[PDB]
């Protein structure tokens, strides 16, 4: 009967990952040798979704190309996916106001403002949502969030928020952000006359996964000013600007649910999925017919991988297939794409390597992100915070400083092709 | 109380259930309390029944420095002298102080010691005379038998640790924690394995403590022992008491830890203090034990009883279905490879001689 | 005699108050009877907070009174108080209603050696005392209060005398700690919450259904703070929130000197933190300020038995009502769902329903008292019909019939 719909909002959070989104869209970059949206996808499939639409604003072809050739186009897919294009830098709401303008919302549905790594069965949340809906049609949106630590390494400033919920009916009655200049928390006491038992929570993680009802898109057209959901929308509801309607919060107390959005989030979440937190969504399950396998201390390898004898592999590190590693080289807490090649007698700590990447002998690297098919000569060295793009080769006996993002095309950043980079240039 | 009646039911509680004899009776409240009771005892009494992660050794201390205040605030009646009446006063304290939680061995032995020194002092000394030495006799008993022996053990225990070890503890033993903590400061290179178990996950607090010193630790529940034991190289154990045969008496999973270690050829080091030794002897882990209420099992999730509507919540009113949870078991010596007391690293079976090395010091 | 402090020392000492009856205007006027002497189970209100203490295991306690009432209290204490404790009474001349509860306790700063409890004359409780002390005995907090769900009145909307208005209380469920407590009128704009608080105890539940019962238990040391801090009028109003802002907001760093000085309950290991918790249950427990005196009394249905030393002629009826000693009901007059104090007299043709009668009251013939309340010594003329009305002390009303009003002596 009831068609379950769902819409993913790619590109909308393409911001921080600027140096590499120009190489390819962020929805397509690999988390743990696995592209982002797949983590979001199986989550969607886990929700029992039957119909999905994806907004695109960059490399839509490159996006749609993968999708058409993805496993989610085959008849085995639990849901039919179609792609939609619009303007670039898609601010939310403009999607919703464009959405109902196309008229395709059968009933309740979900919303994801980016790409999500999670494993929570939402099937409960729906019956938790559709129930209280069928008596109060003004039940507009159900928000789902993860109970965690207030200082939890996965709670970031974007998600660092404060909710106020009714302990009985789990209705969010007040919400605000946690910007550095918000000392006090204020709310009008009109709620107390309508609510007996309340709970103030700062231990949450705004997963930004939102169960939206049917009126929502049309409501956005009636309220064009709303552009950010968590700032313009919900605030308008609680302020009775948008009147007579109410939302609801579902706090998750088990399993995992986080959203890849910031560079401060990639490294964290990568260290989460490696720590099994998103079982069964793990490399050794090998969703896309990979050849992974678990090893102790959270070491992950694939079939047909070249390791020396003197090469030493510490913990919390994964390795894609067809990838070689030189002698007396040490890798620790890093992830590595497929087909890569590591020189001899090198130290790689907490780095992030992608597909078919080459590294020469004697190289020290830490907290670095190496894009696809980038070569680094011998005697080189990097440090914590660096970022490169595709093909941005570096010549031998070179050094890169912290947080110094690079690129292969001049547009707004620094760096060019070959050897001289920081000291000396290869094009500027 | 009901006296012989409530003292005959106990000896009627001897039937089919192999736990028919284990005294379940408790007093978690100050309701109907007698008046022969010093305040600081009551607080301590409430501490015992309500504290959960506490008292492998801290009880004996917290009991003694409480006892001082009792005798300090005590004064003998004009009729009889001091020693002729003090015990009866203290006897009325422990009787209450039992119904809150049965005595440990560390506490029971200290009591047995205190009642002695009471009976041996000379009558010439007056009250203010008689009291003052007892505190020293107590304050010495604390420093000599407990704290020093700890520092001796911690040194001797850390001695046989080797750079590269991987060592395993089980449910926060304040002694063994002091070892690993001390081990890090000396610069020993290693890492620790922490085994937790249901109900009150006494092990996570050990994880907190160790992690707050930057120790490579690993947290797995007891049912995963078969897995992690391959990694381990040494096993450290802090016991509630050691037995005259050389058996180690500690909490529930203390046996399985020693067992799989043997069948995986890793050693079982028992860090225990001398006064905890006992001339008692027992073979099965059911003759002498202490119960924890089965209601705590109803907690299905990973937290203390809170939003845990366990499907067992009515077991008290379901026939043929009764939960339980011992908190102490008896591990035989064949698994324990060594006990480390302040008398040095000794074979566990060498315990009862050490006890005899005290009755010589005491007449 | 060697009775109370021979063998075992003392743990706490209890103080109770008597604050003029402030809000209980039509009943606290005259100095003939004060607040703490208004009956409840046809027994004066002071009987209950004491019975608790006595049953809690208290040989003797301390009472704070006002000079205008030091006389009758003792007179009742010497004759009337059913209990067995001993009551040191103190009525310092410094008292003046502009100086509230804490100021009174401030004056008796010298007679406080140990930790202590603070009830009020109106701390009507049925809550088992061990649950309170054991809590304080366990967590070893710097303070401990109590709160109960607001009293459900069987009557609904008569007059909006908000009693205590509303009190918003914020606690952390597990740790029991209290983190927010302030009346409404003090903050009506936007209810502030220093977020700096949240980054510890990020889980703050808070109810609006709760009211105070004026039960408090403190470690001793605080009494010095009351001496040093003269700007503390009432315990509820000033002291409690002054403590809760110190639980966090460490910039609230008026020196915590009072902790260090020899007050160790002996090795210096408790200065790490200061705290206070709350506690609730669903039993007879609340605080009468006027409106509750009708209800808190009605809550004495537990008295499910008989009357004594009275005279109700034939052709009369009294059932489940509560009537005290010596009173008299004349022929053809009915009583229902109503209580009557000492030695009152009620003529013929009279009807008293859902109404509260104090002591020594004369009721002329053929009147009606539909859910009214009348003070001691008062007097009411014949053929009078009062509904939802109050009657002041020692007052006479003649033949009038008025509802909703509060009849009282001319008093000029």
């Amino acid at each position: 009967k009831h068609a379950l719909q769902a819409i993913v909002l790619s590109d909308s959070y393409n911001y921080r990952f600027r140096p590499l989104t120009l190489d390819k869209p962020r929805c397509l970059l690999p988390l743990a040798n696995t592209p982002l949206i797949e983590y979001t996808f199986e989550f969607l499939a886990l929700a029992g979704v039957q119909e999905v639409y994806v907004f695109c604003c960059a490399h839509a072809g490159q996006i749609r190309e993968y999708i058409e050739k993805s496993k989610w186009n085959l008849p085995s897919s639990p849901f039919s996916v179609n792609t939609i294009v619009s303007r670039e830098s898609l601010s939310v709401g403009d999607a919703l106001r464009e959405l109902d303008s196309k008229q395709l919302i059968t009933s309740d549905f979900i919303l994801v403002s980016g790409d999500v790594v999670s494993n929570v069965p939402l099937n409960e949340v729906l019956k938790e949502h559709r129930k209280r809906r069928e008596d109060d049609k003004n039940a507009i949106m159900t928000m789902v969030v993860r109970e965690a630590s207030p200082f939890h390494r996965t709670r970031a400033r974007t998600e660092s928020s404060v909710f106020v919920i009714d302990k009985k009916t789990s209705q969010c009655v007040h919400y605000q952000a946690n910007e550095r200049g918000k000392h006090y928390v204020s709310m009008d006491p009109e709620i107390f006359n309508e609510h007996e038992e309340l709970e103030v929570r700062n231990d949450l993680i705004d997963c930004q996964i939102d169960i939206c009802s049917n009126d929502v898109p049309a409501l956005f057209t009636e309220n064009f000013d709303y552009q950010d959901i968590r700032k313009d929308f919900v605030y308008g509801v609680l302020t009775s600007d948008l009147l007579g309607k109410k939302i609801h919060c579902h706090v998750a107390k088990e399993n995992y649910a986080a959203r890849v959005r910031s560079l401060q989030t990639y490294d964290a979440i990568s260290k989460d999925v490696l720590s099994r937190w998103v079982y069964p969504f793990v490399p050794d399950s090998n969703l896309l017919n990979q050849t992974f396998s678990y090893q102790r201390h959270q070491i992950y390898k694939e079939e047909d991988v070249v390791l020396a004898r003197s090469c030493i592999i510490k913990a919390r590190t994964l390795i894609g297939a067809y990838t070689k590693v030189g002698d007396a080289s040490v890798v620790a807490n890093t992830i590595i794409g497929r087909n890569c090649t590591i020189g001899s007698n090198c130290s790689i700590d907490s780095a992030f390597l992608w597909e078919d990447v080459v590294i020469g002998d004697n190289c020290r690297i830490g907290k670095a992100i190496l894009a696809n098919s980038v070569k680094i000569g011998n005697n080189c060295s990097i440090e914590d915070g660096a970022i490169v793009a595709a093909g941005v080769v570096i010549g031998d006996n070179t050094i890169i400083e912290k947080n110094k993002r690079l690129t292969t095309f001049e547009s707004h950043s620094q760096g060019t092709l070959n050897d001289p980079s920081l000291v000396g240039i290869g094009g500027r | 109380t009901d006296a012989n009646l409530q003292e005959k039911k106990i000896f009627e509680e001897k039937q089919v259930s192999i736990f028919s004899h284990l005294d379940w009776r408790r007093r978690r409240t100050t309701e109907n309390i007698p008046k022969d009771i010093h305040p600081a005892v009551i607080r301590l009494g409430l501490k015992l029944a309500n504290y959960k992660i506490f008292g492998s050794n801290q009880r004996c201390i917290d009991l003694l420095k409480t006892f001082k205040i009792v005798i300090q605030d005590y004064q003998t009646p004009y009729g009889t002298t001091l020693s002729r009446h003090l015990t009866t006063h203290i006897n009325s304290q422990i009787a209450y102080l039992v119904s809150t939680r049965p005595l440990s061995i560390s506490m029971g032995n200290a009591i047995r010691f205190l009642k002695l020194e009471i009976s041996v002092l000379d009558i010439d000394l007056t009250d203010d005379e008689g009291k003052e030495l007892l505190l020293e006799k107590i304050d010495s008993y604390i420093r000599d038998r407990i704290i020093i022996a700890g520092q001796v053990i911690v040194q001797a225990a850390t001695e046989k640790i080797q750079d590269g070890d991987v060592i395993l503890t089980y449910l926060h033993s304040s002694t063994v924690n002091d070892v690993l903590i001390h081990a890090k400061n000396v610069g020993k290179k290693f890492r620790v394995v922490v085994v937790d178990s249901r109900p009150e996950f006494e092990g996570r607090v050990c994880l907190k403590l160790l992690t707050e010193h930057g120790i490579e630790c690993t947290y797995v529940m007891i049912s995963a022992l078969s897995y992690i034991m391959q990694e381990v190289t040494k096993i450290f154990l802090g016991g509630h008491a050691m037995l005259s045969n050389g058996a180690l008496y500690s909490r529930a999973g203390t046996s399985l830890i020693s067992l799989l270690g043997h069948e995986s050829n890793v050693p079982v080091i028992a860090c225990c203090e001398s006064y905890k030794f006992t001339e008692r002897i027992q073979l099965d882990s059911l003759v002498y034990n202490e119960l924890a209420p089965g209601d705590q099992l109803v907690n299905m999730g990973v937290d203390d009883f809170e939003e845990k509507p366990g499907v067992l919540a009515n077991w008290k009113s379901v026939k043929n279905l009764k939960l339980l949870s011992l908190k102490y078991d008896v591990t035989p010596p064949r698994l324990i490879t060594v006990c480390v007391c302040e008398m040095g690293l000794l074979p566990s079976t060498s315990v009862p001689a050490i006890i005899n090395e005290f009755k010589q010091v005491y007449a | 005699g060697n009775i109370q402090l021979q063998s075992i020392p003392i743990e706490f000492q209890a103080v109770v108050f008597a604050g003029f009856g402030n809000s209980l205007y039509p009943l606290t006027g005259s100095d003939a009877l004060p607040k703490a002497l208004l009956p409840i189970g046809n027994k004066p209100m002071l009987h209950y907070p004491l019975y608790w203490l006595e049953a809690a295991g208290f040989t003797s306690a301390i009472l704070i009174c006002m000079e205008e009432a030091e006389a009758h209290i003792n007179a009742w204490l010497r004759s009337g108080y059913e209990g067995h404790m001993r009551i040191h009474v103190e009525a310092p001349t410094i008292l003046d209603d502009s100086k509230s509860s804490a100021d009174a306790l401030r004056a008796v700063s010298h007679l406080i050696k140990n930790d202590f409890v603070c009830l009020s004359c109106d701390s009507i409780v049925g809550l088992p005392p061990y649950t309170v002390l054991d809590k304080f005995r366990l967590d070893n907090p710097s303070a401990l209060a109590v709160y109960s769900p607001v009293l459900k009145y069987e009557h609904i909307t008569s007059q909006s005398k908000e009693i205590d208005a509303k009190q918003l209380i914020g606690i952390e469920e597990k740790t029991s700690r209290l983190l927010y407590a302030k009346s409404s009128a003090d903050v009506g704009s936007d209810f502030t919450f220093r977020m700096s608080l949240l980054w510890k105890h990020p889980r703050v539940t808070l109810n609006t259904n709760l009211s105070d019962a004026h039960i408090f238990v403190f470690k001793h040391w605080v009494i010095d703070l009351i001496r040093e801090k003269e700007s503390i009028s009432s315990i509820r109003g000033d002291l409690i929130p002054y403590l809760v802002k110190c639980q966090y907001q460490k910039s609230f760093t008026v020196r915590e000197n009072i902790q260090r000085f020899l007050s160790s309950p002996q090795e210096i290991k408790i200065n790490a933190l200061i705290a206070k918790d709350g506690i609730i249950c669903s039993r007879a427990n609340n605080l009468p300020n006027y409106f509750e005196l009708n209800k808190c009394i009605a809550k004495l249905t537990p008295e499910q038995r008989l009357v004594d030393v009275t005279v109700s002629e034939r052709a009369l009826v009294g059932a489940d009502c509560m009537v005290n000693e010596g009173t008299t009901i004349k022929d053809n007059s009915n009583i229902k769902k109503s209580i009557i104090g000492k030695n009152c007299v009620i003529g013929k043709g009279v009807v008293v329903s859902n109404s509260i009668l104090m002591d020594n009251i004369v009721v002329e013939d053929g009147v009606r008292l539909e859910s009214c309340i009348v003070a001691s010594g008062a007097q009411i003329g014949a053929k009078s019909k009062l509904r939802e009305c109050e009657i002041g002390v020692d007052h006479r009303v003649e033949a009038g019939r008025i509802a909703r009003g509060e009849r009282l002596v001319d008093m000029e």
